[PDB]
């Protein structure tokens, strides 16, 4: 407990779980009435 | 696509509309009666059987 | 991060409370806890209502760079489950009171 | 400035080429701050460093006595002009030139003077020590008027570095220097090789090179040179970027070394009109040249580590330098045609490499068909 | 009971300080070198030679460009390697060479100039 203990304040990479693995870009790459507008109907 | 620039080893990890995001893999070619050491997504160090 | 300490560790705090809510807590039936400059590390248990009514304290929660500071006129609600480390670096004097479920 | 000098001659072949500003022994101008140091006192390890260098030393260059005598080793002829003190220590320096075939007669003694011995005085200015120049040495004090105009008439290229620019004596006698050269036909090389003093700052770098800049057709100039007098921070930046999720192309997840071209947008604050050729020297690993017309990069390479006992990269920049005049003399097609530049460009990358496998940089100064030979080695027959 | 392998003194440009302000009886040779530099390594061995050969009549010391880079500035040092020889007399005015100088040249200045 924290009371018995025997500093001062006035002085790249994606996770893969399914085992760890890291997904960068080490190993990920790329290959190359009014007018309707996408948006909240309420 | 013949005006196209091959493809390189891998799985298909993002698509979009005009770009593809690779996963890089490396396929290993085995014969009947081979033997594979490890699960379905079993995790492969460099350098392990 | 952005999220202040207060905030991410739900200390509940009421700076420069007036005399109508101490008299609505009876304060002055508290008990007493003072001390100079040390530190002390404490797991609170329960919930406990600090009044604080001479000095500072600078609360740094286990593992935490940052710190929560509190002087005196503030009344402070540290919640149960909370692992910090207090901090006083002059005399400091204060009323408290424990509170468990329900009560206040 | 008013006519010529000497008798008229057929001019034998390989075309001279003349070297201008003192001539040293080994003496490496371009110094910098490395953060790798070995230990003190036990010079056995420092070899370490000749074979994982700081960048600006991948392919030092020197004194331009230096690139005289790669010159002529790699077949060409060339001629120093310069200074040097009537004492001991210049016959030495003499002598050398004389034994490697450079011509001398553009060197000329003053036998009131002692050879690369300057005078200062020491003053302890706000705390702090410094010196002050009370006499120059010899070899930077070369005067107009002592300037051999027959080698000026007979050289088609003129070499210099920027150590002559530190000379408030040299610097005027340069220029009289260049207006000889360019009245003849002569062709300007301007081999940057910045020393100690001129790394402090770029503005005040660019204010006193740019004079001798706009005189120049042809400028070599180290990676490491050319940033810094663009901007230093931005390609420091550029080089340490890395995609936060993936990679632009495949080729960016295989973590390579950075071998980035500039593009000649890039470069445009240094191009002037009678500028023919740019080089930028990273080492002998890549060799990027610029012309009005064209651009492009030479693939090269490296091999210290064959040789980790007798690897020391001193002088290799004068023998890559030293490669291209061979080239340039011989080969005046290099300036127009993009393919002939690339393939005379690989027998300067050689020269380099094989410059690299001795201590000591006159000792190690490569032949013409040793050159001829570790290309042919190197490059697949088809790049020859 | 093992007499060290190396005489040449590194010294800080602050240490350098006080011993050139200080009183001097004999030459003082400054070395300006780096680890990284090729000829830097010829040089060494010519200026532990020359300190054995000059016991207490002359005083090696050296400096690191890559600690002591601002210094080597101020000193007017253009490149690597670099001598200073600087006299007992506060009035002569010292001598800066360049370049890898035989040892016998080392010893002209300092019997004849120091």
């Amino acid at each position: 407990r924290k009371r018995n203990n025997p500093m001062n304040p006035f002085y790249h990479g994606t996770i893969r779980m399914f085992s760890l693995l890291i997904l960068s870009s080490s190993n990920c790459f790329r290959i190359g009435t009014i007018k309707n507008s996408s948006g909240p109907l309420g | 696509a013949k005006k196209e620039p091959y493809l390189k080893s891998g799985q298909v990890l993002i698509v979009q509309r005009d770009s593809v995001v690779i996963r890089s893999a490396k396929p290993y070619l085995a014969t009947p009666g081979a033997k594979v050491h490890g699960h379905y997504r079993e995790i492969l160090y460099e350098g392990d059987t | 991060m952005q999220t202040p300490l207060e905030e991410l560790y739900n200390v509940k705090v009421e700076r420069k409370v007036s005399q109508r809510r101490l008299e609505e807590l009876g304060v002055s039936r508290w008990s007493v806890w003072k001390t100079g400059k040390c530190k002390l590390p404490w797991d609170w248990q329960v919930d406990q209502l600090v009044y604080i009514e001479e000095g500072e304290v600078r609360v740094v929660p286990e593992g935490s760079k940052r710190f929560m500071q509190f002087l005196a006129g503030d009344l402070v609600r540290y919640p149960k489950w909370l692992e910090a480390d207090l901090f006083f670096n002059a005399p400091y004097s204060e009323r408290y009171c424990f509170k468990a479920y329900a009560d206040d | 400035v008013d006519y010529d000098d000497g008798i008229d001659f057929p001019y034998d072949d390989p075309p001279l080429v003349c070297c201008f500003g003192a001539v040293q022994k080994e003496f490496v101008p371009v110094v910098r701050v490395h953060d790798n140091p070995m230990h003190p006192d036990i010079y056995s390890q420092w070899k370490m460093l000749q074979w994982d260098p700081p960048e600006f030393g991948r392919a030092p260059g020197g004194p331009p006595s230096n690139v005289a005598i790669s010159h002529v080793r790699l077949g060409g002829r060339a001629a120093f002009m310069g200074k040097v003190g009537g004492d001991d220590y210049g016959e030495e320096l003499v002598l050398m030139m004389n034994k490697e075939r450079v011509q001398t007669r553009g060197v000329k003694f003053d036998e009131g003077a002692s050879t690369a011995c300057t005078r200062v005085k020491i003053k302890f200015e706000d705390g702090k020590m410094k010196a002050e120049t009370v006499k120059e040495p010899p070899e930077d004090s070369l005067l107009a008027s002592e300037l051999n105009l027959a080698v000026l008439k007979e050289a088609r290229i003129f070499h210099f570095n920027s150590e002559v620019l530190t000379s408030p004596t040299m610097e005027s006698t340069l220029f009289k220097a260049i207006q000889w050269s360019k009245k003849f036909g002569g062709l300007i090389f301007f081999d940057l090789n910045l020393p100690l003093p001129l790394w402090r700052s770029r503005n005040e770098t660019r204010k006193l090179i740019k004079k001798s800049w706009d005189e120049a057709n042809i400028i070599e100039v180290s990676q490491q040179e050319l940033e810094f007098l663009l901007d230093e921070e931005y390609y420091e930046r550029r080089r340490n970027y890395t995609p936060q999720y993936f990679a632009e192309d495949f080729e960016q997840t295989k973590n390579r070394r950075d071998y980035y071209h500039y593009t000649p947008e890039e470069i445009k604050p240094l191009w002037h009109d009678d500028l023919k050729l740019l080089v930028v020297t990273d080492g002998t690993l890549r060799l990027h040249y610029y012309t009005p017309k064209f651009d492009g990069v030479v693939v090269g390479t490296e091999d210290v580590l064959i040789t980790p006992f007798t690897c020391d990269r001193t002088g290799s920049g004068d023998a890559v330098v030293a490669g291209i005049m061979r080239k340039l003399t011989t080969c005046p097609e290099m300036f127009e045609d993009q393919d002939v530049l690339e393939r005379q460009l690989r027998f300067a990358v050689a020269a380099g490499i094989i410059s690299q496998w001795t201590i000591g940089a006159v000792r190690g100064f490569p032949t013409e068909s040793a050159t001829q030979n570790l290309k042919e080695q190197v490059y697949v027959p088809s790049m020859w | 009971f093992v007499r060290e392998d190396y005489l040449v003194r590194k010294l800080s440009a602050q240490e350098l300080q006080d011993l050139v302000k200080g009183e001097r009886k004999v030459p003082l040779i400054v070395d300006f070198y780096a680890t990284w530099c090729g000829p830097c390594i010829l040089m060494a061995q010519e200026l532990e030679m020359l300190a054995v050969e000059y016991e207490s009549n002359a005083m090696i010391v050296k400096v690191d460009t890559d600690d002591e880079y601002e210094f080597a500035r101020d000193m007017q040092v253009r490149g690597l390697p670099t001598l200073f020889f600087i006299s007992p007399d506060p009035s002569k005015d010292a001598i800066r060479t360049e370049g890898l100088i035989p040892l016998q040249m080392m010893r002209d200045i300092i019997d004849n100039d120091m």
